[PDB]
């Protein structure tokens, strides 16, 4: 009786100790950088063969490796210069939601509605791509999963949970608990000491993988959250949602920085990314459009149109070169 | 991952002889297939490739028509038909396999070779032929070409191989850039186009041994002289 | 133009490219039939009649076509999120018992399965990522639906019922109120067959159900419907 | 005189401008929107081309007829007359393997899946071009031109005997492109038609059943097109060999309408088929 | 209870953080992007000779 | 199993010696005395090479049954499948050209000046083969040597999809080979007979009647025995295609009894063509 | 038409059918 209602007054304190802090608006701060201007990215390549619904992209730290996910039960490594395929991962469970690519690119994972972590070894010495490690345990969908190092790997599942996985041990370490809803995608930090995950309850919560507890919490959206990416600084992260609005949040601010929405546009985000400045702010819609638009400035800068079928990953590289984007309608373009 | 060869012997010049190397422990249909001959007191030479699946079929101009290479995919061996054998074919034939993408390692494992005993372009060029060396030292190991194979991609087609004394040769270092795996750091490639380095730093009593530069930029492959070190 | 290894990587590409159009061949003569319904109702049952943590993939080949049944039932996770994924099927297999009017539900809140199984088949049949999408459904338990109607009424449950006592009349009821909860008629048939101890029975039924869902592909692809 | 001269010309013109702008709005429509990604938008493309380039030859008949004198030369003599039979063949046999293609789509479903693929479509259209080539070849050879009356006449040449293989190539038009595929079209077309009304989704309530109307109507609007277009002119061309006419004005004018109502079936491939198909219909309203 | 409880406990643990001012972190952002423009591919387009995609 | 394989074996060797022996005859007839310097012996000496290449094929088909396997090879199987389906064509085209010469000679005798000259004859004889060639070269590549449980099966290989090529192949066969011929054979003889009853040569006198019925007598033989052997294996190609049927003992025999009745007619082709010929009788009575 | 008549047996002659 008493404690549930202490919790109300807890949430209003924390509401109005955001506001006092609060003093100008970001709007009338970044009035003065002037805008950026019509940005227009001609496609370049264009990869072929999948014959299914691609659902998740990653780009390798060498800029040129990118691995697909498909319905087909096929992880495909692409050669995005020379436009070759570099390997083809057949999968046992077709139904694959993400799919992670290693820094050192020696590993891939994949995960899906099997509940099921497959690791993939890339320089085996017999020469064909065999499975290392199936991670288990998971009580929901594997929705998202990136590689911190050659042996950590963090995963999101629809169970509302979160788990530090050990790829040597084959046990998880650190679990993470406490999301009201489903959680959706994750994106690491450069520094890689914390991560933040956005889940269906409208929120998204800093996680620090030594301490192992929440950092941070925030809620500034109306009903769900499908993507969630960093900033390259490590202290902002835009995070993508349902109710057709991107939100930016500042980990030291710890308040909504701003609001990225149109009034013609009412679909969902599917995924968000950053270039390697960080000024521009790269969304797929479910519109079979991909917008361009500037963080600072809060407008479009560009539009990316060409898929035949929802957007459902986009990525940018390391050095910020290439844009590849991933639809449903089994074509993978790069934009630059 | 193994590969031996059978069918040596003697050969009476003229005749004919059929090779069979078996694959074990390793994906056979997966990697293209190398003949490396072996004079008995002069260097390696290439003899043929072949591809996997079959689609193409590479020879040296001074083998072309005798030789004929076939692959079975699925009893995994590696057949060499030879026809009409002459005196310089006295030779040990070796088998490699190598795999084609971005970041692989071609010519990384290497047959035991077998022994075949008869009786009656651009050109590699090693500047020295025998430098005596004490272990501790760095050791400078120097290979000129004939072309310049630093290619339009960024990529310079040249690779290290160490024979050790009554072993199987094994890759050192793959497109002077990239190390083998399962070789130490001791090992390093510098240079440019038309000029190669080779540097071993702490040198060690298992370094010792035959030092080959081989061309990768068109066939057919043509190898270097060999470049031996002693204590 | 291209080096050495370079055409070697092209050709490389190449052999994947005639893999992944064999395999993408082979995907497509194969049917896949989406596994729906309660836990209690029987599941695990038709699935051994048929071929006799996650998904369950049954494959079983009758008439020389190929099935794949994918069982959703072991995840507890909101379902609106992975729905999306199954837009591409042909069928929904929606199996429920006859005999969940009697047992209540599980949680301690009063309500009856069968009001639980008409949500469940509501939002399925409602929803937008099936619109043309047939659903085949299946009624188990009618044995022990004849025992228990003759021992309890069928108005206890819901005074909306008045007919008199009768296996034949109260299992007919069940059936045509399930297909009034179809909201767009003319694009989406229910196939309803009552479920039996014959296990040949059951398959065929399926076969005779997919067989109109091609035969509606093609036409649509023809035109001529 | 003059009035039945331009009534003949009339007649040729409003067809092959019908039929002209009909075939290639089909293949605007395919190539910048469709792109040839279905098996059944490949039948309807080769319907289309195949249907041009017979209405192409057919103001190339028009002079011939209105000057009295052929005077293009001897290679393109060679190549119109050539194109004519070939196109006609061509027409008639995608319109069979379509025939072909609905039948076993509707009555074989899960042979159809092999059978209604992008390659085999490919494969089996190829096929119906090589076919037709085995008459397009020799017409090509036979095809010269001969002073008669000090006109120069474009018609197809025989060796000796001339009685013998000129009505031989007419009983092979008349069979393999009148008897042959009426038999094709009716039995798959009518055996459709039985197998339509076993489905249960097709019966039932009043508005399944109007669209099962709709469908057997344009069934049989089908067979009777192709029906009444090529019934005359191979009844009419069997007769006047077998007996000899009188010429006369009234025959005059019902020749050229019989060469004509040939022509329409290929005018009206584009409106019976490509317009009233579903999927075209609906990039029509989109756009 | 010990849900709510537990609920409660980890709630006081957000509340209790060292906020910076909004206006200095805004001011930091805006520094990193000017700062890094140049380098970047996206925003300003580089020679086609240094660009890796080429036309084929 | 055992008598079974032996009345198959007996079956196949009765037809094979008796065409072979009938066929050579014919063609040494032909060579060593007529010495083809008419139109319609041109036309005999077709038939009769024709059913000699295709008896030819017969006891490959008798060590086939036997053994359960060819051991020949692959060369000789492309070969040996492609005559069968080849010189068939060939065979039934020359009795429907002949029933065309047979009616041109009757009904048309102002245009059987031009038509019946050996000039002609040899040019009509030489567009069959080349008609015939069009379903004979095909089977030489399609025909491969699949190993069946164990046992090389000699047989025919169609491109994906197998039922839509293997069947219209069938189709083919069957309206190109048997409902064609027919219609030819006995439209074109039927309006002669009616003809030959209107000549004044022939009808008369009772004396001339009885040559006129024997001429009538031997045209309905002819058709009769086209469509008695023709008919059995045509339609039960077609019986075993659309409908499966078990493999009973009795069903080995009449499958193979069915193909023997296929060649008979060309064995007994040069026994009503060629040995009733009045031109090839006279020549038997000249030489004794 | 009597020529006719010899020509119509001498071509049944010519085929030996006569
Ligand atoms: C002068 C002309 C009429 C002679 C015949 C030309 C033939 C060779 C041409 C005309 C029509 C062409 C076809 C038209 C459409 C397609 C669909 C396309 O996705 C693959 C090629 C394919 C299948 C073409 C193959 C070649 C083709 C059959
Ligand atoms: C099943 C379908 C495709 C078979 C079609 C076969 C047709 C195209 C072939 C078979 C027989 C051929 C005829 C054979 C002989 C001649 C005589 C020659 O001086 C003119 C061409 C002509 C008249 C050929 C025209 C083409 C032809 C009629
Ligand atoms: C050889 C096979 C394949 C086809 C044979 C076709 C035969 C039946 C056809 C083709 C040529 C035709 C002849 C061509 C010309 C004439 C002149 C006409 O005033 C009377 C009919 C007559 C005499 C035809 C009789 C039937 C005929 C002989
Ligand atoms: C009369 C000759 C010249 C041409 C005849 C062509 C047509 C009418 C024939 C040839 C092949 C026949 C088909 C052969 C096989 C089947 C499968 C059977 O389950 C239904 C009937 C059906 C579909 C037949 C219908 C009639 C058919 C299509
Ligand atoms: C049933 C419908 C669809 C088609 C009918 C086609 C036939 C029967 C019709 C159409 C054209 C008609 C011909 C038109 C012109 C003439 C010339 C005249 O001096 C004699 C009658 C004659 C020869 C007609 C006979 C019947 C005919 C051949
Ligand atoms: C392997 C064989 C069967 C292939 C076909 C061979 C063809 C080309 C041969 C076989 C039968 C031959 C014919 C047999 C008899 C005659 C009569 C003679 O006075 C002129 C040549 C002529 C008309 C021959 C022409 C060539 C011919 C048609
Ligand atoms: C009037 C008479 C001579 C016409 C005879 C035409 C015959 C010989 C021709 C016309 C159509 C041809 C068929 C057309 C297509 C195919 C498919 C191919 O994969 C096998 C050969 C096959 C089956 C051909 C065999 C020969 C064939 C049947
Ligand atoms: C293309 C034109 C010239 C000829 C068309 C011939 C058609 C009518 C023939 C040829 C191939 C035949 C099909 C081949 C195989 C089968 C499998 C059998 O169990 C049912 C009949 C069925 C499905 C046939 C139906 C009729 C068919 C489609
Ligand atoms: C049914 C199809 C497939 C084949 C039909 C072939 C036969 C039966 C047809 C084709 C050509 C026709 C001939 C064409 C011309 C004449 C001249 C006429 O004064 C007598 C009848 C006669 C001789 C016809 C008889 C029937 C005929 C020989
Ligand atoms: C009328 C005469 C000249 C020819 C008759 C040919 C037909 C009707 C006959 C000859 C061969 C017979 C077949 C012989 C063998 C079998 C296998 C048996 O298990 C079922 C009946 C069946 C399939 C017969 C059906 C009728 C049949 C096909
Ligand atoms: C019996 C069907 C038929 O054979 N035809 C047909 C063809 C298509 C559509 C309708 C009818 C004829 C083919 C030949 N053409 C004339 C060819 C020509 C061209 C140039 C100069 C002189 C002659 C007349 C129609
Ligand atoms: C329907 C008529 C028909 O098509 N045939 C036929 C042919 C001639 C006379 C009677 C019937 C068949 C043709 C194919 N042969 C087998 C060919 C063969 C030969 C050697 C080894 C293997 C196979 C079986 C008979």
């Amino acid at each position: 009786d008493q404690l549930r209602q202490e919790a109300e007054q807890l949430k209003n304190q924390i509401r109005d100790a955001r506001k006092a802090c609060a003093d100008a608006t970001l709007s009338q701060i970044t009035n003065n950088i002037d805008p950026v201007g019509r940005i227009q990215m001609r496609t370049r390549r264009t990869l072929r063969g999948h014959l299914a619904k691609i659902y998740a992209m990653h780009w390798g730290t060498d800029s040129r490796l990118l691995v697909s996910a498909s319905q087909d039960g096929k992880l495909i490594i692409w050669d995005s210069y020379t436009t070759n395929k570099v390997h083809a991962i057949p999968l046992r469970s077709s139904w694959v939601m993400t799919c992670a690519y290693a820094p050192s690119g020696n590993y891939v994972a994949c995960g899906g509605l099997d509940n099921i972590c497959s690791i993939y070894n890339l320089k085996t010495r017999e020469g064909n791509v065999r499975v290392s490690r199936e991670l288990a345990g998971h009580t929901g969908y594997l929705s998202c999963c990136r590689f911190l190092d050659d042996n950590q790997i963090v995963t999101s599942s629809g169970d509302t949970t979160c788990a530090l996985w050990d790829i040597e041990t084959g046990q998880q370490t650190t679990t993470f608990t406490g999301h009201t809803g489903d959680v959706m995608s994750l994106s690491l930090a450069p520094d890689t000491r914390l991560f933040v995950s956005g889940a269906c309850d409208a929120s998204a919560k800093l996680w620090d993988v030594r301490e192992g507890m929440c950092r941070q919490t925030f809620t500034g959206h109306e009903s769900d959250i499908n993507a969630i990416c960093f900033f390259p600084n490590g202290n902002a992260f835009a995070t993508g949602s349902d109710d057709a609005t991107c939100r930016l949040f500042d980990l030291r601010a710890d308040q909504e920085l701003m609001t990225y929405s149109h009034d013609n546009i009412i679909c969902g985000i599917t995924s968000v990314s950053f270039s390697k400045s960080g000024r521009l702010l790269l969304a797929g819609y479910d519109d079979f459009n991909c917008n361009v638009w500037d963080a600072l400035k809060a407008d479009r800068a560009g539009v990316l149109a060409g898929h035949d079928n929802r957007v459902s990953c986009l990525g940018v590289t390391d050095d910020g070169m290439a844009v590849a984007t991933g639809s449903w309608d089994s074509f993978l373009k790069i934009w630059n | 991952v193994q590969l031996v060869e059978s069918g040596g012997g003697l050969v009476q010049p003229g005749g004919s002889r059929k090779l069979s190397c078996s694959a074990s422990g390793f994906a056979f249909s997966s990697f293209g297939m190398h003949w490396v001959r072996q004079a008995p007191e002069k260097g390696l030479e290439w003899v043929a490739y072949i591809s996997s699946g079959s689609g193409t079929i590479y020879y040296a101009d001074t083998v072309k028509g005798r030789f004929t290479i076939s692959r079975d995919d699925p009893k995994n061996t590696l057949f060499l038909q030879m026809t009409s054998l002459r005196s310089e074919d006295t030779a040990m034939y070796y088998c490699v396999r190598s795999i084609y993408y971005y970041g692989s390692s071609p010519f990384d494992f290497w047959g035991q070779g077998t022994t075949l005993t008869v009786s009656a372009d651009i050109v590699m060029t090693q500047a020295t032929s025998s430098v005596p060396v004490t272990p501790g030292e760095s050791v400078s190991i120097s290979c000129r070409s004939s072309k310049s194979l630093l290619h339009s991609n960024g990529n310079t087609y040249l690779y290290w191989f160490l024979q050790r004394p009554g072993q199987s040769p094994q890759l050192l270092i793959y497109r002077m850039s990239n190390l083998a795996s399962g070789v130490p750091d001791r090992f390093s490639g510098s240079g440019s186009g038309t000029a190669f380095t080779l540097t071993i730093s702490r040198l060690e009593a298992e370094d010792v041994g035959v030092y080959y530069c081989m061309q990768h930029l068109e066939y057919p492959l043509t190898f270097g002289a060999g470049t031996k070190l002693e204590l | 133009t291209l080096s050495a290894e370079d055409k070697a990587a092209v050709e490389r590409s190449k052999m994947i490219d005639r893999n992944l159009r064999e395999d993408g061949e082979k995907a497509a003569r194969e049917v896949k039939l989406l596994l729906l319904g309660a836990g209690e109702s029987g599941k695990s049952t038709i699935v051994k009649q048929m071929k006799i943590t996650g998904i369950v993939e049954t494959h079983f080949t009758f008439k020389d076509l190929h099935f794949k049944m994918f069982d959703v039932g072991a995840q507890r996770s909101e379902r609106k999120k992975w729905i999306h994924c199954f837009e591409g099927v042909t069928a929904i297999i929606f199996c429920v018992a006859l005999s969940d009017y009697d047992l209540v539900l599980a949680e301690d809140e009063e309500m009856n399965r069968m009001h639980e199984s008409m949500k469940l088949f509501d939002s399925i049949c409602n929803n937008k990522w099936f619109t043309d999408t047939s659903i085949i459904l299946f009624l188990n338990k009618k044995d022990l639906f004849e025992e228990k109607i003759k021992k309890s009424p069928l108005t206890i449950c819901y005074p909306e019922y008045a007919g008199s006592n009768t296996y034949e009349e109260a299992a007919a009821y069940i059936q045509c109120q399930f297909e009034d909860l179809n909201k767009r008629k003319d694009t989406k048939e229910i196939y309803t067959h009552f479920t039996c101890s014959t296990d040949t029975k059951n398959v065929q039924f399926v076969f005779d159900a997919v067989t109109d869902v091609i035969i509606k592909n093609n036409l649509k692809d023809c035109g001529l419907f | 005189s003059m009035i039945t001269a331009i009534t003949i010309m009339a007649l040729y013109s409003i067809v092959c401008v019908v039929g002209l702008f009909g075939n290639f709005l089909v293949m605007y429509v395919i190539v910048r929107y469709t792109k040839m990604k279905t098996a059944t938008n490949i039948y309807i493309f080769n319907l289309a081309l195949a249907d041009a380039l017979a209405t192409s030859t057919l103001p190339f008949q028009s002079v011939n007829y209105l000057m009295g004198t052929w005077p293009f030369g001897t290679i393109l003599c060679k190549i119109v007359i050539s194109i004519d039979y070939y196109n006609m063949f061509t027409s008639i046999f995608t319109l069979c393997t379509m025939s072909v293609d609905r039948y076993i789509a509707v009555c074989h479903p899960v042979k159809a899946l092999d059978f209604r693929t992008p390659r085999n479509a490919k494969i089996i259209n190829v096929c119906n071009w090589i076919l037709s080539s085995a008459i397009g070849l020799p017409v090509m050879f036979m095809a010269t031109t001969k002073y008669r009356q000090g006109s120069i006449d474009c018609t197809l040449t025989f060796s000796h005997p001339t009685w013998y293989w000129e009505n031989l190539l007419k009983i092979c038009v008349f069979i393999f492109a009148f008897i042959m595929p009426v038999l094709i079209i009716t039995v798959c077309y009518g055996l459709m038609i039985l197998r339509l009304k076993s489905v249960r989704m097709l019966s039932g309530s009043k508005e399944k059943d109007r669209n099962l109307r709709r469908i057997t109507r344009m069934v049989l609007v089908v067979v009777a097109v192709f029906i009444v277009c090529w019934t005359p002119i191979h009844i009419y061309v069997i007769i006047k060999a077998l007996v000899t006419i009188p010429e006369t004005t009234f025959q005059t004018v019902s020749w050229h309408f019989c060469i004509a109502l040939g022509y329409t079936n290929s005018c009206l491939n584009p409106v019976l088929y490509a317009f009233l198909d579903e999927n075209f219909k609906r990039c029509f309203r989109e756009f | 209870i010990a849900q709510a409880r537990k609920l409660v406990e980890q709630l006081k643990m957000e509340a209790n953080i060292d906020r910076i001012k909004v206006s200095k972190a805004a001011a930091d952002l805006m520094a990193y992007c000017e700062a890094h423009a140049k380098e970047d591919p996206l925003l300003t387009p580089v020679p086609a000779s240094e660009n890796p995609f080429r036309e084929k």
